[PDB]
């Protein structure tokens, strides 16, 4: 119909506006290379209704989504009515789908933040138009995408729920993005490069004079992947390659510029990658050396036809899903209705923003604690910094009210896990005693927001004091600080969470 | 003494709790006290005693004429 060739038009219009980029001379040929590559998908699946383009689909820009969208929505290119009732029903019978959308975006694949590239750097991944930037999560990281538009045919966006979160929001995908045009991609090594083997790199470390500045490749299989380390203005994560089956060797590589942080979402277990120009410099308090990637480091895959030659906790991994959500600033999370979550002894300031329940999840070097006593008996799982959380997929569960109302208090719970270092059943018991005196006093007494406030000087919060006097008999003031270094590298690896001890109700 | 303690919060840890039992029975004779149904009348007071030292004083943190007299007796 004519309404086809008027929505056509209106793209026209918006391609003009927002997808021309001002860098080179903005010519129309990529209005029809759009087209085309939109008709081919949407003609792909087979599922077509007679319609040869997507008019129920809207285009929209992001900053368009931003002031005008205010609620939680899913949307997904060639998506029907029965593809959204399956959807619902794989939910759960009593899941609530997030409400269906008919949209359309394109942006591009980006890490860089602002205008201060590196002063906000923090490698999240980010889609940016000519009307913003939004970051986004992919399940696995391809560096094939990155710099490059891509059609995106699945999305979803959450806004921020409670006032106090000032952030945006985010973007989620399931599927993986459709180039708009197809990309040259710069070869490889042609030349066959022989590397080193894990075996051969600790061979060479036990070679400690025989390390003076001499760069070479290593390559193996990863096998354990740390989590994100986050500090003043460096973050960096540290990755183990060794011959799997048995991976009892392992090398140590630091990654810490933070250009390359993004591979820190492209990294996969099991998989064998090669890593190239690897640099040795000595790290304190540490006697052994460090192979670390240097500027001009190639990441690639290891594929040979270019290579050459008082109780304590258990360890395990583990994979499960989550349930239900029973304390969003705790990080307390139900496993499989069974089992508990434990995510407060890690940084995840960005995580708590995406995960929701209805996600099956993937851990990997984690201390699982039992008969912790105190108040609950169902045992727990905690991962120690050593290990990292692993992804594979989102949920379609509808956000609830309550976090909106009494849930942002997180910042008194970061002051106990860092400025403070409670021990976990402690941490729980004193969790436990805030929502008690929570519903005992607030909000009559005194606001939510005011009474779980930082305890920034001058200012202290009412429970932090009031428990006091059973935190410090408990816990004095004395342990030694944690280092991520030490516990990442060092050998047994020194963590709150290797050994513990059961402990009765204070009070 | 001090009317400076109003309106605020206080903590403490060893507290007696004191219950007042009034009774007005009909019992007959000493025989009689095995079964219950001689009691016509029941009460409770309750109350809270501790010694201010021993507890916690912590402020709400909630965001010209005198003279100077005496007391003698009240």
């Amino acid at each position: 119909p004519s309404s086809e060739q008027a929505w056509l038009e209106d793209a026209q219009v918006f391609i003009q506006k927002t997808l021309c980029p001002a860098v080179k001379e903005p010519n129309v040929q990529l209005t029809p290379l759009v087209i085309d590559c939109v008709k081919t998908v949407w003609l792909s699946q087979g599922r077509n209704q007679g319609s040869t383009l997507p008019l129920s689909y809207s285009f929209v820009s992001v900053q368009d989504l931003k002031t005008h969208q205010r609620l939680p929505c899913c949307s997904h290119l060639s998506w029907s009515s029965s593809a959204y009732q399956a959807w619902a029903q794989e939910a759960g019978p009593n899941g609530n789908p997030l409400p269906r959308e008919q949209l359309l975006l394109l942006g591009t694949l980006t890490d860089l933040s602002a205008d201060l590239e590196q002063e906000c750097r923090n490698g999240s991944l980010y889609v940016r138009d000519n009307t913003g930037v939004l970051s986004c999560e992919l399940i696995d990281l391809d560096l094939s995408w990155l710099g490059h538009l891509f059609l995106f045919p699945r999305w979803s966006y959450l806004p921020p729920a409670r006032w106090n979160s000032s952030g945006e929001g985010h973007l989620e995908l399931w599927d993986a993005p459709v180039p708009v045009f197809p990309l040259t991609i710069s070869p490889g090594p042609v030349t066959p490069i022989p590397v080193l083997y894990p075996e051969s790199a600790s061979c060479l470390l036990r070679l400690r004079n025989k390390l003076r500045g001499v760069q070479r490749n290593l390559a193996g299989s990863l096998v354990r992947l740390s989590a994100l380390v986050k500090s003043k203005q460096k973050a960096y994560f540290i990755l183990s390659l060794g011959r799997s089956h048995p991976a009892v060797t392992h090398v140590s590589i630091i990654v810490q510029v933070p250009a390359q942080l993004v591979w820190h979402r492209a990294l996969r277990p099991g998989t064998a990658y090669v890593l190239t120009e690897l640099r040795v410099s000595k790290i304190r308090g540490q006697r052994q050396h460090v192979w670390m990637t240097s500027q001009s480091s190639r990441l690639l895959l290891l594929k040979p036809e270019c290579v050459q030659e008082v109780r304590y906790s258990r360890l395990l991994s583990y994979s499960g899903a989550v349930t239900g959500v029973l304390n969003e600033p705790a990080g307390l999370y139900e496993l499989d209705g069974q089992l508990g979550l434990c995510l407060a002894y890690q940084q995840f300031r960005g995580l708590r923003r995406v995960m929701r329940p209805g996600v099956c999840l993937q851990l990997q070097d984690v201390h699982l604690l039992q008969s912790v006593g105190g108040g609950t008996r169902r045992p727990v799982l905690a991962p120690c910094l050593r290990g990292a959380v692993l992804l594979q997929s989102f949920s379609r569960q509808k956000p609830g009210a309550h976090s909106s109302r009494q849930a942002y208090g997180a910042s008194l719970y970061e002051q106990l896990v860092w400025e403070r270092q409670l021990g976990l059943p402690l941490y729980l018991w004193a969790t436990k005693a805030l929502e008690e005196l929570a519903c005992k006093l607030c909000p009559h007494v005194l606001r939510h927001h005011q009474f779980l406030q930082h305890s920034s000087p001058g200012s202290p919060s009412l429970g932090l004091q009031l428990l006091a006097p059973t935190l410090d008999l408990l816990a004095p003031p004395g342990s030694p600080v944690r280092n991520a270094h030490n516990e990442i590298l060092e050998e047994p690896h020194h963590c709150p969470l290797q050994k513990y001890t059961r402990l009765q109700t204070p009070s | 003494s001090d009317p400076r303690l109003i309106g605020c919060l206080v903590r403490a840890e060893r507290f007696q709790l004191i219950v007042e039992r009034d009774v007005r029975s009909s019992f007959p004779s000493w025989k009689e006290l095995s079964m219950p149904g001689f009691i016509q009348k029941q009460q409770a007071r309750v109350y809270v005693q501790f010694f201010l030292a021993d507890a916690l004083i912590l402020p709400v943190p909630r965001p010209g004429q005198s003279r100077l007299f005496l007391l003698c007796h009240k």
